[PDB]
């Protein structure tokens, strides 16, 4: 169970998915899941519907979305091919070192 | 915790194989929420049957004890098959939590189930007896009914 320090209010899903599910965990098909409601999927599988609405989720602040993403929240990812699959606990937090903590955001307990 | 960790397996697996033809996914609401325990199917006639060329819808509602217990299987209101209630839903061995299911079976074998179940109706399971009738004491006007509902649901 990973811990992410993030601004829920300041950062949108797309900071998320690109700067830790795709970079660090190395997920290139993820699902993302906030208890029963799919935040984000992808693949050249999923219909036009699905594909605009996940679009609008990634620039959307992760405490506006449609399951919205809070302190305390618990994330499941999963990837479509790989095995990985991982909980994440997020903690809100304000504000980040500007040079320490550039990408405005920190990933616990990850190797 | 159970059913949603299935029921993620059940998506992912979906996606990477399933039969020609049939669709199966979460629904997504006007809200933009995309939600796991409820799934929009399409189910497709056979060819060289009379449900041939149609594209059947069919809504599968999970609950919080899946897959100890099975979802419920619910083509349109009025849908005409001897083993589908008016309601929509759908009668099938496998989906009777007293007897026929069990946690195993998969959402692919389901609505696979199902489709056999449209040009194989059941007769001990009558549910409709519009089309139990039909079917029984006049196949000709069932043949009818059939292929004039395939018309309604094309691709």
């Amino acid at each position: 169970p990973l811990v992410l320090e993030i601004n829920t209010r300041k950062s949108k899903l797309r900071d998320l998915v690109d700067r830790i599910v795709k970079t660090k965990l190395g997920m290139n098909l993820p699902l993302i899941m906030h208890g029963n409601s799919l935040l984000y999927e992808v693949g050249d599988d999923l219909d036009d519907i699905m594909v605009a609405n996940y679009n609008a989720n990634l620039e959307k602040y992760l405490s506006e979305l449609p399951s919205p993403i809070l302190n305390g929240s618990i994330l499941t990812v999963e990837d479509l091919q790989q095995e990985l699959s991982c909980k994440i606990n997020v903690k809100h937090r304000e504000e980040f070192d500007e040079e320490k903590e550039p990408e405005g955001m920190v990933l616990s307990g990850w190797t | 915790g159970i059913a949603r960790g299935r029921l993620a397996e059940e998506r992912k697996s979906w996606r990477k194989n399933h039969p020609h033809g049939f669709v199966a996914k979460p629904e997504t609401g006007q809200d933009g929420t995309v939600n796991l325990m409820v799934w929009h199917c399409t189910i497709p006639g056979k060819a060289g049957t009379d449900w041939e060329g149609g594209f059947f819808p069919l809504t599968m509602h999970f609950s919080e004890d899946y897959p100890s217990k099975p979802p419920k299987c619910k083509f349109p209101q009025g849908f005409f098959h001897p083993n589908v209630y008016p309601s929509g839903t759908v009668c099938l061995s496998i989906l009777n939590e007293d007897y026929g299911w069990r946690p195993a079976i998969t959402v692919k074998q389901i609505l696979v189930g199902i489709q056999d179940l449209l040009d194989t109706p059941n007769p001990a399971d009558p549910a409709q007896t519009d089309g139990y009738h039909l079917f029984c004491q006049d196949p000709v006007e069932y043949k009818k009914r059939v292929k004039l509902q395939s018309k309604q649901y094309p691709a």
